[PDB]
RNA sequence: GGAGGUUGGCUUAGAAGCAGCCACCCUUUAAAGAAAGCGUAAUAGCUCACUAGUCGAGUCGGCCUGCGCGGAAGAUGUAAC
RNA sequence: GAUGUCGGCUCAUCACAUCCUGGGGCUGAAGCCGGUCCCAAGGGUAUGGCUGUUCGCCAUUUAAAGUGGUACGCGAGCUGG
């Protein structure tokens, strides 16, 4: 079955502003999420949305499944707070959160001082820990890997900045 | 990766993807299966 | 000494009394050794009972030469006779007693053993 | 926490200290050896006593392992009543004095049926196919 | 869930479903190959097989066949429309 | 009815199938070192002993002492072993 086929159905006061070129999705908990379509078909129903698509290609059967799971990530975006657990494992390791600032302990030499781009917050509950909170799963998600990427783990030790549990493999020395 | 001229499947693991119009393998298990060109 | 093949005295007690250079050691090709350098050494003309027999590749370090040192002036200081220390395989010198002046310019990490032993 | 049954155990019956049967067996199932032997001491005098016995174990972290009735067990008793205590160096194809169904019936009426089978026929052809294990055939 | 015996034997802490050789059975049982594969090579575990929900229309491999170079690196200057 | 042949000196220019430095999958990669394969031509790329020698074998270095094309580059530029 097909994904462009079952409909959005936008929960709990969701406002459209769909000028046919650029649906506009506003909502409470953070709002002002947009997009614009190539060239698709969309309906607007009565708390649902169906994504009719035009002429029968390969690239019109594509278009019309990513700009569904596109527009349902905006719905879930002002309701949901998107979020990413980043675990730190290692001896002399740290992190903590100093507002806008995300300083790190690593082992390097100097440390450093990541900033986070826009409207989205690290909140650290532990020495070894990282949320992050956001709006747009694109942008929290990018956020979470160029962090990662300071010192990606290793399959002797693990010694290094790793996220949501179920990423890691080993072996022994 | 390894280069080669013939690339296919070693495990059940294996996906074969054409990533910019190059045939490669990716392996979820164990990393020594990633074969790059063929 | 200063070049490939330059004879040179030695400024020590158990050595030998003459060796000659063969190897400027140190970059891609260095073609002249300064005060404080190191070189590679065959020994060519022994005592007839020192510790260094005749005809073996040592190591030495330059300690007096004709053409001189120049310090931050004008003011330089031309020995005549040129002049150099045996080393070990690690590099502190083989003999007891260094013969004649050195200068001052060679005290380094390595070499407050020889600048000890001097007389200045 | 460790669901899935054939997890394989063999020390003896009321007593888990013997380790060099198994060794380092249980180490990541997480309990340590010392306080299954209070599990092992909960079904003795017929699980072949004196003797190792592999038991199907069922991993907890409440202090108990309930095993299953397997009342007469057949691993080792079934080398007993063929007359051997090493198997061959490759089962039911190398020969070393073999067991017949002649001499299983004996053993097997002590099975309680229901416990490790349903019927009682069928408890003796499950020590039918018991002994091919270890160099024992099925001949009749 | 994922087998009844049952640790599948000689062996080896461990060879047990995953040393080497193998048994490849019969059976508790909606189900279970004393194992297809990972997993501590190996102990778990994850699964796979196969059965209960959940889901509510297509799905799966192969055979021929038209057009497409992945394989494809050289010496003065693009430089085998 | 003539296109002067080997090695050396002087001066060079291009290829990349990379010797060094630069970026990097995998490892039977603990660390220091490595092995192997993709990307990269910007600048570098040893003095001697012995032989007519290129080649080689040695002694001592170095971050490294690259493999080819250019009438086996170069005599109206030199030498003539």
């Amino acid at each position: 079955s097909r994904v462009a086929k079952n409909p959005v159905k936008l929960p709990a006061g969701v406002e459209i502003k769909l000028a046919g070129q650029q649906l506009s999705i506003k909502g409470a908990k953070g709002a002002l999420e947009l997009k614009v379509h190539p060239s698709v078909e969309v309906i607007q129903d009565s708390g649902e949305l169906r994504f009719a698509a035009r002429n029968g290609d390969q690239q019109t059967r594509a278009m019309a499944g990513t700009t569904r799971a596109l527009v349902n990530n905006m719905v879930v975006g002002v309701s949901q707070g998107f979020e990413r657990k980043l675990q730190l494992v290692g001896v002399g390791y740290k992190a903590q959160a100093k507002g806008q600032v995300l300083s790190l302990s690593l082992g390097f030499s100097h440390p450093v001082d990541y900033e986070l781009p826009a409207g989205i917050v690290a909140e650290t509950p532990s020495q070894t820990d990282i949320l992050i909170k956001g709006i747009d799963k694109q942008l929290v998600g990018q956020v979470a890997a160029e962090i990662r990427d300071f010192r990606p783990p290793e399959p002797y030790k693990g010694k290094g900045v790793r996220y949501a549990d179920e990423v890691v493999r080993r072996k022994e020395a | 990766m390894k280069v080669r001229a013939s690339v296919k499947k070693l495990c059940r693991n294996c996906k074969i993807i054409r990533r910019d119009g190059i045939v490669r393998v990716i392996c979820s298990a164990e990393p020594r299966h990633k074969q790059r060109q063929g | 000494m200063i070049q490939t093949q330059s004879m040179l005295d030695v400024a020590d007690n158990s050595g030998a009394r003459r060796v000659m250079c063969i190897k400027v050691l140190g970059g891609s090709h260095r073609r002249y050794a300064g005060i404080g350098d190191i070189i590679k050494v065959t020994v060519k003309e022994a005592i007839p009972r020192g510790k260094v027999k005749k005809g073996q590749v040592m190591t030495a370090v330059v300690v007096r030469t004709k053409h001189g040192v120049r310090r931050t002036d004008g003011s330089i200081i031309r020995f005549d006779g040129n002049a150099a220390v045996l080393l070990n395989n690690k590099q502190e010198p083989i003999g007891t007693r260094i013969f004649g002046p050195v200068t001052r310019e060679l005290r380094t990490e390595k070499f407050m053993k020889i600048v000890s032993l001097a007389p200045e | 926490k460790k669901i899935q049954a054939y997890i394989k155990l063999q020390v003896k019956a009321g007593q888990a200290n013997p380790s060099p049967p198994v060794g380092p067996a249980l180490g990541q199932h997480g309990v340590n050896i010392m306080e299954f032997c209070k599990a092992f001491n909960a079904k003795t005098q017929g699980q072949e006593p004196g003797l190792p016995t592999p038991v199907i174990i069922t991993v907890y972290s409440d202090r108990s392992f309930t095993f299953e009735t397997k009342s007469t067990p057949a691993a080792v008793l079934l080398k007993k009543a063929a007359g051997i205590t090493s198997g061959s160096a490759r089962p039911n194809s190398q020969k070393v004095g073999t067991v017949t169904r002649a001499q299983l019936e004996e053993i097997a009426k002590t099975k309680q049926a229901d416990l490790t089978a349903a019927d009682l026929d069928a408890a003796v052809r499950t020590i039918a196919g018991s002994a091919r294990s270890m160099g024992l055939n099925v001949e009749g």
